[PDB]
């Protein structure tokens, strides 16, 4: 909970009155994409 | 200004791996938040010294006739909305995509305690506690007196009798009324008058884009994006790698912590001077040399500004 | 929506968008002040499409000490009173959700989105500040959220001729501290 | 009164805890720093383990000096930031002590006209107390209290001459005009005397 996060960043187990910055949050990504090129041909490596 | 930095998003940004480094790199995050927290709170408490010299809010009755003198340009005007006198709301426009940019970078700006209706709405009350009472208001109960009796008392500072005044009043207020009209052409006509105030956000704002442009910083290394570096050398290759970019990026950081605590000492000093001026130079008459104006101190009246206070010093100078 | 991308390399994170860069036929990607990259063209469909962050900003707890009591209030900074997390399936990494974060007591200020403190049309001393001029303080058996006052409200009688003189006095005895060395 | 403002001095102090706050934020601030730099012992600093003792002990020293290279600076590092926030924060140190010198010459060696700068009223005389780390002032002021109203005039006219007061104010209450210092309030007939 938002009271146990500020213990953690104090080290320690009471807190006095007050206001504190105690972490950022962001928003996680779902899933992934990927886009590439459409080419197909194999590169003419045996020739070399 | 105040400015809040997110250690890891400035250093690592989207790299989960580099936030994973990081942590083996000390406690250096956790002290450049406490060094810049300290600074943003030590703002909140310059304003209060200044401006909160009072506890009551005293108003100025509404017939406003003084013995000639006008203060018309200095008492706030209701038709404006946010309640400034006319000099006061001339100083703020004479002071003023990028902001964006540097949010994305983990560079925010917090917004101050006290709102600027609030500073006005305190110096509003010592005008009026300077004008309807005098000095007394700075030590107790607050004593009304006539105006043009109590500029009689500020000339027996001086060493010129009352008489000199009570012979003089008609001629007084017109010098004086004269004087006041002339200040707001001054600033208004010379746009180099808040040169002072200027360079406080230049140096602000130039100081954070310095730190903007060490991001596109190889520091020795092959590249400055982390995601190519990762996604092209094995693990213990990227290793060497990677810390050359964190620690030259640690780097920035606490040189930019450095000089914006040096900084806020100087702001400090600057702060505490304008504090003394307020109780000493407002709240009472000075017969200190040249502290309050050149010439004999009579009077001083506060006008808020955009990081900032502005002293009009009235003085008596002799001629002929 | 807020995904993974990957351009022939360009691995990244972030929310895709139309962007309406007059892109030029030559031109490959955009580039912001910050010298980063800002907006793309993809490999396939040829289309400029913006980069933009997934949202983000400093979350703040505010408390009265533990010996008073245990309830807390939570401040999302720069926040605009609808971006605030409202699914906890795996899609923020902060756990400690608050218990409704809507429907419940919100507040939108300038300094960011207060929920679990209550508004009220008094106006009392500053106890905690919050930005502003709003400040906060636990009242009652529950936290609320107020506008500092300045001070208690007066009016000098000032006259054409009057004048006020005191008849007795009072000897004061006051503090002050000061360091002097470490 | 006297007596009685410097008896209620004492549970001030006593009762109010945050009252030494000023000189309790210089104590903690050092040793918080201390804390610090011995904490950073614990950093591998992107080396194998913070131990120096195997890290010799289990690599050839071809390889092992450029791991407690990493060590070494990291270290250095966190010796040069301290010293720096240590000339900063004495710089301002010095800046109260500065005050506190200054304070001692124009409060407790004589009386002082400046506004506010010893305590808040009419100066009288202060007197010093050592603290742990600092001093303390006790500041005595003179305070007015219990005003009351009258109506005033600037000049007193009589046989075609005017008159004003020489070190004082003309008040009436209502009917009779005398002449009373502006701080207080003792009224006397108008001579040619106090005119
Ligand atoms: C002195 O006070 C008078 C009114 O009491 C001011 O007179 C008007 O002021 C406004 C600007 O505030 C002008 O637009 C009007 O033209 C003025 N009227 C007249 C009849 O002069 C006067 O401006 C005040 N003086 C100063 C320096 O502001
Ligand atoms: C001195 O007289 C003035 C009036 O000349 C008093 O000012 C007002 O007095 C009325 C009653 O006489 C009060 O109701 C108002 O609150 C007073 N203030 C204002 C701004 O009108 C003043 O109170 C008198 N002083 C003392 C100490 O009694
Ligand atoms: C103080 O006395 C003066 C007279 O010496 C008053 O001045 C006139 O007051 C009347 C009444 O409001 C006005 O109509 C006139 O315009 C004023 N003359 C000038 C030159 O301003 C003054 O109003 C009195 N003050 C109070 C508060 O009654
Ligand atoms: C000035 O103040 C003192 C005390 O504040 C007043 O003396 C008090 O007088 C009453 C009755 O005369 C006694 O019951 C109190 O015990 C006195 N106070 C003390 C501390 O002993 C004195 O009357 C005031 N003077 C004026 C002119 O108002
Ligand atoms: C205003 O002050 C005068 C000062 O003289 C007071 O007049 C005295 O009043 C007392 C009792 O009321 C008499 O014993 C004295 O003889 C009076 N002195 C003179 C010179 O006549 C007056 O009472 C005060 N109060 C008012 C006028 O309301
Ligand atoms: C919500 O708050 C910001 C405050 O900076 C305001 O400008 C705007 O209405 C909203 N912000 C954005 C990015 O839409």
């Amino acid at each position: 909970d938002p009271l146990s996060e500020t213990k953690c960043t104090l080290k320690s187990f009471t807190v006095e009155k007050g206001i504190y910055q105690t972490s950022n949050f962001r928003v996680q990504p779902t899933e992934s994409i990927v886009r590439f090129p459409n080419i197909t041909n194999l590169c003419p490596f045996g020739e070399v | 200004t105040k400015t809040s930095v997110d250690c890891t998003m400035y250093i690592c940004g989207d790299s989960t791996e580099c936030s994973n480094l990081l942590l083996q790199y000390g406690s250096f995050c956790t002290q450049l938040n406490r060094a810049l927290t300290g600074i943003a709170v030590e703002q909140d408490k310059n304003t209060q010294e200044v401006f909160a010299q009072v506890k009551q809010i005293y108003k100025t009755p509404p017939i406003k006739d003084f013995g000639g003198f006008n203060f018309s340009q200095i008492l706030p005007d209701p038709s404006k909305p946010s309640k400034r006198s006319p000099i006061e709301d001339l100083l703020f426009n004479k002071v003023t995509d990028l902001i964006c940019a540097q949010k994305f970078n983990g560079l925010t700006v917090l917004p101050p305690l006290l709102t600027d209706e609030m500073i006005a709405q305190y110096t509003s009350a010592l005008l009026a506690g300077t004008i309807t009472s005098g000095w007394t208001f700075g030590a107790g109960p607050a004593l009304q007196i006539p105006f043009p009796m109590q500029m009689a008392y500020r000339f027996n500072g001086i060493g010129v009798t009352q008489n000199v005044l009570y012979e003089n009043q008609k001629l007084i207020a017109n010098q004086f009324n004269s004087a006041i009209g002339k200040i707001q052409d001054s600033l208004s006509s010379t746009p180099s008058a808040l040169g002072k105030l200027q360079d406080v956000v230049n140096q602000n704002a130039q100081a954070l884009n310095t730190l903007v442009k060490q991001l596109s910083s190889n520091f020795g290394a092959i590249s400055s994006v982390l995601n190519d570096i990762l996604s092209r050398l094995d693990p213990p290759e990227a290793e060497v790698q990677i810390d050359r970019l964190i620690t030259g990026r640690l780097q920035s950081l606490q040189t930019y912590v450095t000089q914006q605590l040096i900084r806020a000492a100087e702001i400090r000093a600057s702060a505490n001077l304008a504090a003394t001026k307020m109780s000493e130079c407002v709240l009472g008459q000075s017969k200190r040399v040249d502290f309050c104006g050149k010439g004999y101190h009579l009077m001083s009246f506060p006008q808020s500004a955009p990081h900032g206070v502005v002293f009009l010093h009235v003085t008596y100078v002799p001629a002929q | 929506k807020c995904v993974n991308f990957n351009f022939n390399g360009l691995t990244g994170t972030g929310v895709l968008t139309e962007s309406n860069k007059k892109f030029l036929p030559f031109q490959q990607f955009g580039r912001d002040i910050a010298d980063t990259t800002d907006a793309v063209r993809d490999p396939q469909t040829l289309e400029i499409l913006d980069i933009t962050p997934c949202s983000f900003g400093g979350v703040s707890v505010i408390t009265p000490g533990t010996n008073t009591s245990n309830q807390v209030a939570v401040l999302y900074q720069d926040v605009n009173c609808t971006e605030v997390p409202v699914a906890i399936h795996a899609d923020q990494l902060t756990p400690t959700w608050r218990v409704y974060s809507t429907g419940s007591n919100v507040f939108q200020t300038r300094a960011g989105c207060l929920i679990g403190a209550e508004h009220v049309n008094n106006s009392y001393e500053c106890d905690i500040p919050i930005g502003a001029g709003i400040c906060a303080s636990y009242q009652t058996q529950s936290i609320i959220a107020y506008t500092m006052s300045l001070g208690a409200e007066n009016s000098v009688a000032y006259s054409n001729n009057s004048i006020a003189i005191p008849t007795n006095f009072t000897i004061s005895v006051t503090t002050e501290i000061l360091p002097v060395s470490m | 009164q006297f007596n009685s403002a410097i008896g209620k001095i004492q549970d001030s102090l006593s009762s109010t805890p945050s009252a030494l706050g000023k000189l309790q934020d210089v104590v903690n601030q050092n040793a918080q720093a201390l804390n610090t730099l011995v904490k950073q012992l614990s950093s591998n600093f992107g080396a194998i383990s913070s131990v120096l003792n195997d890290i010799l002990s289990r690599l050839d020293p071809p390889e092992a000096e450029v791991q407690i290279d990493r060590l070494i600076t990291g270290r250095l590092q966190s010796l040069q930031t301290y010293v720096t926030q240590q000339l900063i924060r004495a710089a301002e140190i010095r800046a109260s002590a500065n005050l506190a010198a200054t304070k001692m010459s124009e409060c407790v060696l004589g009386q002082s006209k400046r506004v506010d700068f010893c305590g808040k009223g009419y100066h009288l005389m202060s007197f010093p107390q050592s603290a742990p780390h600092g001093v303390v002032f006790l500041h005595v002021t003179y305070v007015p209290a219990q005003e009351k109203n009258f109506t005033t005039a600037p000049a007193i006219c009589h046989d075609g001459k005017a008159h004003f007061p020489r070190e004082g104010v003309f008040v009436s209450n209502g009917t009779h005009w005398f002449v009373t210092q502006r701080n207080f309030y003792e009224p006397q007939i108008i001579t040619t005397d106090n005119t």
